[PDB]
């Protein structure tokens, strides 16, 4: 009784909001937060699609998605801590040394 | 069976020149001399045993000798060599110029001399492979293979008085011109092979089988344009000529590198063998454009040659105008104009070789190429100004030299085909006399315009003088008795002409 | 009038255009990660819009 | 489906690389020994190559709903394993200069090779996504392995952020595709369509977002801006792996996805990929024109060469030998990139610490490293598509495939980009032999030198005589 279009539109809205947060925020922590919003939105879209078809593959894709989300959040926060302890500054525009 | 050895003896000789540098610093020149002499001797033996004067025209294909061996059987690509009269004349000419290039690099004994001789031999073997290959991929492979040793000779062994970045710029311009034109030719080759594959069903790159491929007029015109662009870069045809005087000016200052790589004209042979037979209708439709490009090349090259203050650039633009004459000859349908084109190619090779060797000797005597810094050199040198007078007279189109024979047979046949273009081209001969006399007046006659010209200079060695006199004798004999060359190229030229005019 | 080769120059002008286009394209490599994310999102918009237009 | 013992035979390189990961990790847990753990890693990868021989002695079959093993998968597994072995060999002297722990490097290289093997056999959207992530996360570690250096930390942060964003794009596209088509296997993407309804808007949008993720991974325009910064900032063996193995594996799974999907022969996707290939060729060559840094130059070179590969992919659903062209080009590109990045790695090894400079300074390399200069100029000629090199054979295959499919815009793009490449590759190769004013002794450095020399010899020999490589690639065909 819940349309597939509505669930996919909700997932698309969350994905777009996470991408906007990734773009407009200069702090690296908020960039990681936007990345987490984007990957959670894509996982929600997989769950919506799997629930529409009555298949378990959507939740399996969700499980792989959140495995990726956990591991890359760990890596990104480790790199954030390294940047903080090497520069005392989380500005992502300051770490821009290599240029064309 | 001797054609693979005609290609392989330069490569093995270059490898042995590189390797035998450890045995002595003045060793690899003898190895290069021996291998170029072996290549010339094998070419002359193929000439003597071929019986080209008694051969009658029987239609394409008609090879005096042939060799085939599968190379990439997936695409139907094979090492497929063949020789007839035109290819034989070109192979003898490049063997002779290779011997002259080895002798011109004598008494230049530095470190990594063996690699210089390796690059020279690989250029010569690539030129021979261009003249011998009769399948499309092997022809393209030899066409592009010469450019790497040529690039490194210009960039690393080039004109030592330059900035160093000018040599790299000239070599890069040459390489980009020739390799991009080659890639356009490769696209045309691949499209022709695919048209044949769709028409018949079998992969082939063989030139004999790719003849009479049924295709529409537009597709044939496009394939002809790709082939013509590749040949027009190396002919040179204006405006694609600009690499040539920069490559000549920044070449290694012995002058041997010019004779080895820049002086010979594989593009006129390429037009004759792969443009008229493969696309006869397209060449027939393209003929007015090509002939007007030849006229523009004649006059533009003469005007550019007059305006130079450097001798090497003057000789380069002289080459541009002569190749304009040859390009006019090719797109007519005359056996007489084709024979004149063959004689003019050989005569241009001999006369440009003499001019470039004499310019190198003059530069190593006076340490400048600016004609504003030299003058009155007839009274200061022993042999060089008189031989330079002879070779400027030869490039002028003087009867008694083979340049006259080639140019006037071109003009006779072209007047039988296209009279207006012939009239304009003979006025181009007047302009040729103008620039030859301008060079002679600025360089050797008058008062000395600098302190370096107001001194007695050492005479030429016996080796340089004897090879220049050999070129003089060859040009005079070609002017007075050109009949053996005509009888050699007659059957192949007749085959090309009868294929070109009977299919239109 | 011809002493500096005009045909050589009008064949040299593709090299001038290539150098100018390369210098212009190198302005996108400014080293800013937010611009790299923004360019990825711009490319996503362009690809999706092209696919919707072409259908 | 269940896993029969024959299916276990077909998973042999994957099993051997996973077992090597476990064994190397337990050896690190025993004692931190650089030589033993590097040796165990390279032994595991060589055992995976011999297991590829054993897989070839078996059949070609679908080992899971997820994996399909065939000659295609075997060829890409071999390419990934060769790239990983070369990366470990180049890494040992560089890590010998390193000061911190230097065995987690080999663990991460093994896990990235495992992801490359999974992408080589990937027949499913789940296996594609998992293989991309198994490639990506160890590369997050490897690019910032020398994180005390500013450039490596910068490249690590850029690569991590952008690859997480691209994985989000790819996953959202996969979710939209799964919303349209009820199956996640490659052969069922667009299967439930007909009568000219192949261009379903949701399916095209999902493939567009997947194209965004994969084109980030392949450095295709306009998802290419990360490439020179990450290539310059990463350690040089990491740059070798990132240039060869990641690109080869991801392009192989893209090739199989476009071969098997019924939406692969879509006009809209073909036109979009043609635009991306044109822009990639022209932009990579134009941006590499004025580069004095060799690693940035090779990054832009990778952009243009992946553009040529994409041109070969566009003609896949029309012609036949596009797979053969991709195989030959990928072999040549692998060997050329291994030689070039290995020369860059050998002259930058041992590691000089985070404080010292790491510029290559290739001018006048011949007068103190003549063999490496010869290898580097052979590789520069090969990346330029010069005849007598295998790079020309790949370029000839790309041109023939484009001419057969009447892709005239892409053919002209290849010609123009090749001319621009001629300029900058020749600039590097001739700067190798000039004169520079100013500015080892172990068998692992010699092993790296032997690797770059064998790559140069393979490039020259297979450029002169390319029939064995063509014959090898032609018998490595997937299930039709
Ligand atoms: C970085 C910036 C700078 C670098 C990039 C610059 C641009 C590079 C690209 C330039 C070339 C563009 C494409 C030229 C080919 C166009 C092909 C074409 O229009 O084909 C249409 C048609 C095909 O044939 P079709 O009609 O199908 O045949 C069946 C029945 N006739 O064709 C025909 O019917 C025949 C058409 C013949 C005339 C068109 C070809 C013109 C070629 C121009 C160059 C040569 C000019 C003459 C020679 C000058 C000296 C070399
Ligand atoms: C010399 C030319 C250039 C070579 C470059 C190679 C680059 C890629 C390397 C890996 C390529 C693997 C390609 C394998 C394709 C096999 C396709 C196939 O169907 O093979 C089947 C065949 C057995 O035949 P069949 O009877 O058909 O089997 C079915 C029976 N149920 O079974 C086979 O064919 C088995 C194949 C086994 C391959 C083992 C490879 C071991 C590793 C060799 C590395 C050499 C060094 C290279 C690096 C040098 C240094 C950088
Ligand atoms: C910058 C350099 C590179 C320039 C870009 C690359 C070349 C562009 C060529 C454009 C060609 C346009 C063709 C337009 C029609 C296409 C559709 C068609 O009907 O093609 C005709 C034909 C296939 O139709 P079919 O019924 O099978 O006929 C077989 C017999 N021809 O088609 C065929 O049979 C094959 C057609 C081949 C077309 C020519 C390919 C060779 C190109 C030569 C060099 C480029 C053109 C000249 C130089 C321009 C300036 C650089
Ligand atoms: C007559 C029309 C019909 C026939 C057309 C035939 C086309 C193929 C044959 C002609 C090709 C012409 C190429 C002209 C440029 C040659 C390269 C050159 O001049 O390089 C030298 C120059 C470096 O020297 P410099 O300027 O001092 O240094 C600046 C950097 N520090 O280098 C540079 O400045 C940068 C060089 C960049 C790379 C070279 C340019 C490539 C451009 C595309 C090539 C294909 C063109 C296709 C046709 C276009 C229209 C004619
Ligand atoms: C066919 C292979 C082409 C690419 C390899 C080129 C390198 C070959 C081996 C090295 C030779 C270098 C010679 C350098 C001579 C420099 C002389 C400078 C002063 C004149
Ligand atoms: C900045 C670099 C730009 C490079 C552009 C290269 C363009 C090459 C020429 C392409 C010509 C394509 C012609 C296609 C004609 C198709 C006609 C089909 C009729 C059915």
């Amino acid at each position: 009784m819940i349309p597939l279009q509505h669930g996919l539109i909700l997932a698309a809205i969350l994905f777009v909001l996470g991408l906007t947060g990734l773009v407009i925020r200069r702090n690296l922590l908020f960039m990681l937060i936007g990345l987490e919003i984007m990957i959670n939105a894509s996982a929600l879209a997989f769950v919506v699609a799997g629930s529409y078809w009555g298949q378990t593959d959507g939740q399996v894709m969700y499980i792989l998605a959140i495995s990726l989300a956990a591991a890359e959040a760990s890596i990104g926060l480790a790199l954030l801590l390294q940047l903080h302890r090497r520069r005392q500054n989380l500005n992502i525009d300051s770490v821009s040394e290599m240029r064309g | 069976m001797l054609l693979p050895w005609l290609i392989l003896i330069p490569f093995i000789g270059g490898f042995l020149c590189w390797q035998t540098e450890r045995f002595g610093v003045k060793v690899p020149r003898w190895i290069a001399l021996i291998t170029m002499g072996l290549t010339l001797a094998l070419s002359l033996q193929l000439w003597l045993q071929g019986g080209y004067s008694l051969t009658q025209s029987a239609g394409i294909p008609q090879w005096q000798s042939e060799f085939d061996m599968p190379w990439i059987p997936r695409f139907g690509i094979s090492i497929h060599l063949a020789i007839d009269g035109l290819s034989l004349l070109m192979v003898v000419l490049t063997g002779l110029l290779g011997v002259l290039a080895v002798l011109c690099s004598w008494k230049e004994i530095e470190k990594y001399q063996g690699f210089f001789h390796l690059n020279l031999m690989w250029i010569l073997g690539g030129v021979i492979g261009v003249f011998l290959a009769i399948d499309m991929f092997l022809f393209f492979f030899f066409w592009e293979m010469m450019l790497v040793p040529m690039y490194f000779l210009i960039a690393l062994w080039g004109h030592k008085a330059s900035d160093g970045k000018t040599r790299i710029t000239a070599a890069t311009k040459f390489f980009i011109y020739t390799q991009a034109s080659g890639l356009v030719m490769l696209i045309a080759i691949l499209a022709l092979v695919f048209v044949h594959y769709n028409a018949t069903g079998v992969w082939t790159f063989n030139y004999e089988e790719l003849l009479n491929t049924p295709m529409s007029s537009g597709v044939e015109y496009l394939l002809m344009l790709g082939f013509f662009i590749a040949f027009a870069v190396k002919m040179p045809v204006v405006p694609l000529h600009g690499w040539l005087p920069d490559a000549h000016s920044q070449a290694p200052t012995a002058g041997s590198v010019d004779l080895a790589g820049i002086l010979l004209k594989t593009a006129a042979y390429g037009l004759l063998r792969f443009s008229l037979p493969l696309f006869p209708n397209a060449s027939a439709e393209f003929a007015p454009i090509a002939m007007w490009l030849g006229v523009i090349g004649i006059f533009y090259g003469a005007w550019m040659a007059f305006a130079q203050t450097d001798i090497k650039r003057l000789i380069a633009y002289t080459s541009v105008s002569h190749m304009g004459f040859v390009l006019i000859a090719i797109y007519t349908g005359s056996q007489l104009a084709y024979q004149g084109a063959v004689i003019q190619m050989i005569a241009h090779g001999l006369s440009a070789a003499g001019l470039f060797i004499l310019c190198g000797q003059l530069y190593e005597r006076i340490h400048t190429r600016d004609m504003r810094m030299m003058g009155g050199l007839w009274s200061k040198m022993k042999w060089l100004p008189a031989l330079s007078l002879f070779f400027a007279v030869a490039t002028l189109g003087m009867p008694g030299t083979g340049n006259f024979v080639g140019e006037f047979m071109i003009l006779f046949g072209s007047f039988q085909v296209v009279p207006v273009i012939t009239v304009i081209s003979t006025f181009g001969l007047v302009f040729a006399s103008v620039y030859s006399l301008a060079m002679l007046h600025r360089a050797y006659f008058g008062k000395a315009k600098s302190q370096i010209a107001s001194q007695e200079l050492p005479g030429m060695s016996l080796r340089e003088l004897f090879m220049i006199l050999l070129l003089v004798v060859l040009l005079v004999l070609l002017g007075f008795y050109p009949q053996p060359i005509l009888d050699t190229s007659h059957s192949a030229i007749g085959n090309i002409q009868q294929w070109f005019v009977n299919s239109v | 009038l011809l002493k500096r080769d005009p045909l050589n120059s009008m064949m040299n002008i593709p090299a001038v255009l290539s150098r100018f286009a390369g210098k212009g394209l190198l302005l996108s490599e400014n080293g800013y990660l937010r611009w790299y994310v923004a360019s990825m999102s711009i490319g996503a918009v362009v690809v999706l819009a092209l696919l919707m237009v072409l259908r | 489906m269940t896993i029969t013992p024959q299916n276990l035979i077909a998973l042999l390189p994957l099993l051997i690389v996973g077992l090597t990961v476990v064994v190397v990790m337990l050896s690190i847990a025993w004692r931190r020994n650089h030589f033993l753990n590097a040796t165990l890693s390279v032994i595991g990868l060589n055992a995976a190559l011999v297991s590829l021989w054993f897989v070839g002695q078996a059949g070609a079959m679908d080992v899971t709903p997820l994996m399909r093993v065939d000659g295609f998968a075997m060829l890409y597994t071999g390419l990934v394993l060769l790239a990983s072995l070369a990366t470990c060999t180049f890494a040992y002297p560089w890590l010998e200069g390193y000061n911190d722990n230097k065995d987690e490097f080999y663990l991460l290289v093994l896990i990235a090779a495992l992801g490359g093997i999974l992408l080589a056999n990937a027949n499913h959207l789940a296996s594609l996504f998992l293989g991309i992530e198994l490639i990506s996360l160890p590369l997050f570690g490897l690019v910032g392995y020398a994180f005390r250096q500013k450039r490596s930390l910068e490249a690590s942060i850029k690569y991590t952020i952008l690859s997480a964003a691209a994985s989000s794009f790819l996953l959202f596209g996969m979710a939209l595709v799964y919303a349209q088509s009820g199956d996640l296997s490659f052969v069922a993407l667009g299967k439930n369509l007909g009568d000219g309804m192949l261009n379903e808007p949701l399916l095209l949008a999902g493939f567009g977002l997947m194209i965004v993720g994969l084109g980030f991974k392949l450095s295709l325009v306009p998802f290419h801006l990360w490439t020179p910064d990450v290539y310059q900032g990463a350690p040089a063996p990491v740059s070798t792996f990132l240039a060869t193995a990641s690109k080869i594996a991801i392009f192989g799974v893209v090739m199989r996805l476009f071969l098997y999907a019924p939406v692969g022969d879509s006009e809209a996707i073909r036109v979009v990929l043609a635009i991306i290939a044109f822009a990639s060729i022209i932009f990579g060559n134009l941006m590499a024109l004025s580069q004095t840094n060799i690693k940035r130059l090779l990054g832009y070179s990778s952009i243009s060469h992946l553009g040529y590969l994409l041109v070969a992919l566009i003609a896949l659903q029309t012609g036949e030998m596009s797979m053969e062209a991709v195989g030959v080009y990928l072999a040549g590109y692998l060997f050329s990139s291994l030689g070039a990045f290995g020369v860059v790695s050998l002259m930058s090894s041992p590691y000089r610490g985070p404080d010292a400079d790491s510029l290559f300074s290739y001018r006048g390399l011949f007068w103190h490293r003549p063999i490496l200069a010869a290898v580097m100029t052979v590789m520069m000629l090969s990346l330029a598509g010069i005849p007598m090199t295998l790079g020309f054979i790949g370029k000839f295959y790309v041109l023939a495939v484009g001419v057969q499919a009447h892709l005239w815009w892409l053919v002209g793009a290849v010609v123009v980009g090749s001319a621009i490449g001629l300029y900058y590759y020749l600039r590097v190769a001739v700067s190798l032999y000039l004169h520079a004013p100013e500015q080892p002794s172990n068998w692992q450095y010699s092993a790296g030198g032997i690797v770059v020399l064998i790559s140069a010899l393979l490039v020259l020999v297979l450029g002169v005589w390319p029939q064995p490589l063509i014959s090898i690639v032609r018998l490595a065909m997937p299930l039709m």
